């Protein structure tokens, strides 16, 4: 006529602060470049979105 | 459970976790004090 | 700080396999195994409490 | 302590005044309903974030 | 070797004389060390690990290590379904057949 | 399997075996079994020597 309580529940461990994979969403994407010009014989480089 | 997601939550500091990991407590074998359970194993880890 | 341990005192635990494949109850019981870091070193939660004496 | 007409078998003893508060394993039963609660521990050797 | 008994204690045939030497040398391997459940005369009682050789080996009196080893494919046969490499603490039961340690002719 | 043993102070063995599949995952492309003299650098995770809070 003994009994025994279990219980039990799920966290999350302290390896979430470091070991995690995070799941994101995609939007528009903000395009850059870096181009490299030979002006009257010398290099210039520009880089711009 | 057992796959990506299994355990979820917005943000690493954020204590809303939500799980769904098909815990089932199971009898204790006779005779002990050891508490059993049928879980399914992280997602994460399967994933990884 | 090791300080930590003042009022703690170890266990006695069941273990599955005492060494010659029966069940007992040890004064050395392995609680968790975590292998969260992805070198592989493992940390073993036993009930006995090891540097302080 | 003795006590008579009694057998070995019809009597239950036990340690009751604990001095020092263990880890609330789940290999070890309750005291009641609620936890003692009455300790903490750190956790050592946490993890970090390194290269391999 | 005065034909007494003392569990801390085996001889071994030195050259033409029986010699004594410690119990605790006394080693059973596979590929890992052997948890040796008992002893009597010339019967050793052992459980071990998974492997295809197997050697017996002691430390006699002059402090010199004596073994020998014999191929022998150790594979314990599969008990119920499941091929568990450890006792669980929670499961089933099911018949098998042991060495139990009682030694009465 | 996972054994964690000590000896006694009567100098007799204690240990506790528990079933635990160990088996690092592979860090990179390469299931190399001990870090080389001459590599590569990539990101992982261990359990550092600090026993602070
Ligand atoms: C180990 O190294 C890894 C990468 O080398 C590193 O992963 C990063 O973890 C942080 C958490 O500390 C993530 O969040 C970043 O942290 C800064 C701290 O200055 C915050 O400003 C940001 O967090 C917010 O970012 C979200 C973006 O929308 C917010 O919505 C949310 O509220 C966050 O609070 C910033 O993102 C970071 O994203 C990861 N990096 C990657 C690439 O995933 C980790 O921190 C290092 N340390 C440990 C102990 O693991
Ligand atoms: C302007 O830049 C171009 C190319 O941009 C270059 O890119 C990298 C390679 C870096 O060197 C940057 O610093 C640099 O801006 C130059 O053209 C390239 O010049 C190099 C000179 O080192 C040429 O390399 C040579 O190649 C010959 C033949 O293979 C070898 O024998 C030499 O030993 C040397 O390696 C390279 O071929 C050339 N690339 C072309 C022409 O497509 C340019 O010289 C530079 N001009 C000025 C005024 O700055």
């Amino acid at each position: 006529e003994n009994t025994q309580l279990s219980e039990a529940h799920v966290e999350k461990s302290e390896s979430c602060k470091t070991e995690f994979a995070s799941a994101y969403r995609a939007h528009t994407a903000s395009a850059s470049a870096k181009l490299r010009v030979l002006y009257q014989g010398n290099n210039i480089t520009v880089t711009a979105y | 459970p057992g796959q990506f997601g299994d355990i979820q939550s917005r943000t690493p500091e954020s204590k809303d976790v939500y799980a769904n990991t098909q815990l089932v407590l199971q009898r204790p074998a006779a005779g002990t004090v050891h508490v059993p359970y049928s879980q399914a194993p992280s997602g994460f880890k399967y994933w990884l | 700080n090791f300080n930590v341990y003042k009022a703690t005192r170890p266990y006695l635990a069941h273990c599955p396999d005492c060494g010659e494949g029966h069940s007992c109850h040890s004064p050395v019981a392995l609680e968790r195994i975590r292998n969260e870091a992805t070198d592989g070193t493992l940390k073993i939660q036993v009930s006995l409490q090891i540097g302080i004496k | 302590k003795v006590i008579n007409n009694c057998k070995v078998d019809q009597c239950h003893a036990a340690v009751t005044n604990h001095k020092k508060w263990q880890y609330n394993s789940p290999l070890v039963p309750r005291n009641a309903e609620l936890g003692d609660r009455k300790g903490k521990i750190h956790i050592p050797f946490p993890l970090a974030n390194v290269t391999c | 070797t005065d034909d007494s008994h003392d569990w801390t204690k085996l001889r071994y045939m030195d050259n033409h004389m029986p010699a004594d030497a410690e119990r605790a040398g006394l080693f059973v391997r596979t590929s890992a060390p052997c948890t040796i459940t008992g002893t009597m005369g010339h019967f050793i009682l052992a459980r071990c690990p998974k492997g295809e050789t197997l050697t017996v080996g002691f430390t006699d009196s002059r402090k010199i290590s004596h073994s020998c080893t014999h191929p022998f494919h150790h594979d314990p046969p599969v008990i119920g379904r499941e091929k568990f490499h450890s006792r669980p603490q929670h499961g089933k039961e099911l018949p098998c057949s042991t060495y139990v340690q009682s030694t009465a002719a």
